């Protein structure tokens, strides 16, 4: 038997319906999601990470000047300097005074921290949506199973069926490009590879972490050797990931809106809530029981004890109850209103049960159903206190959620007298152009 | 930090991070005397009773004025045909309701 | 210098431009597009195949009766079958009359065939677009790349930069759902994972080639083995693959429009003649030559020597051209209303040459530029005497080419004499609105 609903995309907080085949006795299902997740599908663009200015030893003939060549390396760069005349240690080295020429080449590669932590470069697209769901339905105990978040392909849960989505709104946390660093993603718009800055984010991109290629821009000019010293000295702009580091933005697992974590491994974006997914479940014939073997309540009547609007369950009422048989009967608000916690109520001949509830109204008047008949409870609310709590709200508020009865007064006296100024202007209107316009010939 | 209803995540340090709800208890009364209902409403809603206390005052303000306007108006419109022509007997009814000088 | 155009995405045609960076020579370009590689992005779905059914030995009890789980298997029976008198050679196998059992266990499973042929369906995605181009400019001999069909992508021709803006159309053959079969595709919708209709497709559905998890669905229901023969009698429907290729559809590379075949290996659409395509080449500032070092050419005089609107370039015709000296010239229409066959024409002094083009109107008037200068000529074609014919159009037709000069001057004297008749109205209305009005007076 398919039923099909609309659940908010609300992780914790189960979601309670009462399937009901006419015939049968209504069989009371629970769908909670406990992960829900936006996989995005991305492609590595490159990794970056601090570089070594790796310095070859010069090249220094006496009497007598090199040249310079190319070779094939990240941010090569040669300068043969003039007259150098070094002075090492046991005398001096070249005999020449001037004509005494240093190589001095450096080049740019990948430091031995790049294996280690580096950041990746990542760019997103859509991708897909999946969760963890959690079902009950009649006897039958709690069974998850992880489902795709779409509107086609099923899970079998069980022996039940489900098929979950979309999701009313396909916002992701992610935007095109994306940068993952440790364990925290930020949404940085990084260079597109080989059009590096010069030491702001892209200074070393490597495609992957082990490639032979590599580019790199350090600026790594080549000062000469003074004094007759042998060094290689460069000056050389700093990390782009060092400035990176410090000058970090917020991570995205601490600025995300909707409030959902950030995973790694699969790129996850775990649990927010953003509207609402269709449910389709498809309950087995098979747990289905006939009327007649199950209880039939009537001469109902409830009467609410105590009820404040807290987000925990803080509503007790209780049901006046006459029955046809005793036995075991599910139980279930349909509207908005509250929430119930108790989800079936074993029910003698003749008794009166309790449940509980949650509620954000002032004036809770929602109707409940035990085993296909409804009762009205009215109650009348009372606010809570203590302020800031650690748990989620077990209900949704509406507009005419906080209107008390007295305030609903107010605004029908209100709209009453201004509406009955203006009728009675109105009326006036139509008396006089009554007697006057006609009867008075 | 304002915690709303939908609820406000907050990390010190290396603490795990803890997140935390607001919920709708102010001051006020939502029963018994005017003053404290608006007071209730106004820590509930700010801006919503706000703008919705001008709307009423609008509200009740061009009726009442469109409605003593027409008012003024059926009582012109009543006196006038007996204003022009004085030496008629004004009908006690009209005399007391569109209610009236008498006239010479 | 950088040159920037458009040109239709056309498979055999080549684009023919003359880039003109002031006080150089013209230096002519073409283009040529060899194949449309449309690559989708894919993901596999699943696969499927001829069922085959598994029934393992019986099990035959003789007194008494066995029960039997439901081991997880695809579309699992197993139903005991009470009152068997199993009866082989040598002897009937029980000893009871009546009360033995005769287990019946089913089961289905991939066939084996399935390793060499499945229609594995996929779901398409926006995915990439990337073509083969073929270069000639100037001197320079032909020069060939692949290349990504977007702007944000160098892809070097060689020493010049080519950028492919990306497909003016964004169509693409494939609907979401394609089902890949042999060397086919077909645009059909398939039911998918766990939703298998129980025989037309989806009868078997395994995630991948070698799944364990498998989806039979094939209403396999198991019989009473007669008058006590040992086996296991099972009917059901039968497979949806053979359903499937007797009622397959007309492929896809039979039905796609615009001319599109199919490859395989990567799903991608070719030669698919949609819309146009942005282009931007920054040619070598090299291989051009300074004004000054060019011929003059000057009073230029062409005429068309023979031309009739084929396909194939049906024109003929001769220039007399005087010349300043020996050296090249490109020649094309800046229009579309001629193609020119040849590229490029070097040419000794005063001297009359020929040029074959292609065109369709009945009058063309192509200005055509040799050597930086203009030359206008026009002329009478005729209907080229075939009808059907193999080579695709080397002309692109535009609305005012049909009309026969005639024709043009049979609605232009129609659409004046329209004109004059309501003027020749005009002016007698005002005439004598004058004349006849205020002048009298
Ligand atoms: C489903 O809910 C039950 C009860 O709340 C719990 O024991 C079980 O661990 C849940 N499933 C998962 C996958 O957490
Ligand atoms: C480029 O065009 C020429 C024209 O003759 C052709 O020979 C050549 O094969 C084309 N390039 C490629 C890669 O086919």
């Amino acid at each position: 038997y398919e039923h099909t609903a609309v659940m908010p995309n609300k992780v914790g907080i189960p979601y309670k319906a009462l399937v009901e085949r006419p015939g049968y006795a209504p069989v009371h299902l629970q769908i909670q999601l406990v992960n829900t997740r936006i996989i995005p599908s991305t492609n590595l663009e490159y990794i970056t990470c601090k570089y070594k200015t790796k310095v070859p030893s010069p090249v220094v003939k006496c009497c007598g000047a090199t040249q310079c060549t190319s070779k094939p390396h990240p941010d090569y760069q040669c300068q043969v300097f003039s007259g150098v005349y070094p002075f090492m240690w046991g005398g001096a080295y070249c005999f020449c005074d001037t004509e005494n020429t240093q190589m001095s080449e450096a080049y740019v590669e990948r430091s031995e921290e790049c294996s280690i932590d580096h950041a990746k470069a990542y760019k997103v697209h859509t991708g897909t949506v999946q969760a963890m769901v959690n079902i009950t339905y009649g006897s039958v105990s709690w069974r998850s199973a992880d489902v795709y978040v779409n509107g086609e392909t099923p899970a079998k849960i069980g022996d039940a069926k489900l098929i979950i989505g979309p999701l009313s709104s396909a916002w992701s946390p992610f935007d095109n490009k994306v940068v993952v660093y440790g364990h925290e993603v930020y949404n940085y718009d990084f260079p597109e590879y080989g059009t590096g800055k010069a030491g702001s984010f892209g200074d070393l991109q490597s495609r992957t972490s082990t490639s032979n290629d590599l580019y790199a821009n350090t600026n790594l000019k080549l000062q000469r050797p003074q004094a007759g010293i042998v060094h290689t000295p460069f000056t050389q702009v700093p990390s782009g990931f060092e400035r990176w580091k410090k000058d970090k933005g917020a991570p995205l697992n601490d600025v995300a809106p909707f409030g959902c974590s950030i995973a790694l491994e699969p790129l996850r974006a775990e649990n927010c809530a953003v509207g609402s997914i269709p449910i389709s479940i498809d309950i087995p014939d098979a747990a289905f029981t006939r009327i007649s073997e199950t209880p039939t309540v009537s001469d109902l009547e409830c009467k609410i004890t105590e009820c404040t609007y807290a987000f925990d369950f803080g509503g007790i009422a209780t049901v006046a109850y006459k029955s046809s048989k005793a036995g075991n009967c599910p139980i279930h608000s349909p509207s908005g209103v509250a929430v119930i916690k108790e989800n079936d109520v074993t029910l003698a001949e003749s008794g009166s049960f309790t449940f509980h509830f949650s509620t954000a109204n002032i004036h809770p008047a929602f109707k409940l159903q035990v085993c296909t008949s409804a009762v009205t409870c009215k109650g009348d609310c009372k606010p809570p206190k203590d302020h800031i709590v650690d748990y989620p709200a077990q209900h949704t508020e509406s507009f005419t959620s906080a209107i008390s009865a007295t305030a609903w007064s107010w605004i029908k006296v209100l709209v009453g007298g201004t509406s009955a100024f203006i009728v009675l202007g109105l009326i006036a209107t139509a008396v006089v152009a009554l007697v006057l316009f006609f009867h008075r010939h | 930090f304002t915690v709303t209803g939908e609820g406000l995540e907050y990390t010190w340090g290396n603490h795990p991070p803890k997140r935390v709800w607001a919920q709708e208890s102010g001051e006020g009364n939502p029963h018994g005397w005017p003053h404290e209902v608006v007071v209730y409403y106004y820590n509930r809603y700010p801006l919503t009773t706000i703008i919705g206390l001008c709307t009423c005052v609008a509200i009740i303000m061009v009726s009442c004025v469109t409605s003593v306007w027409l008012l003024c108006r059926t009582r012109n419109l009543c006196i006038t045909p007996y204003k022009l022509a004085p030496n008629a007997q004004v009908p006690i009814l009209l005399a007391l309701l569109c209610c009236i000088k008498p006239t010479r």
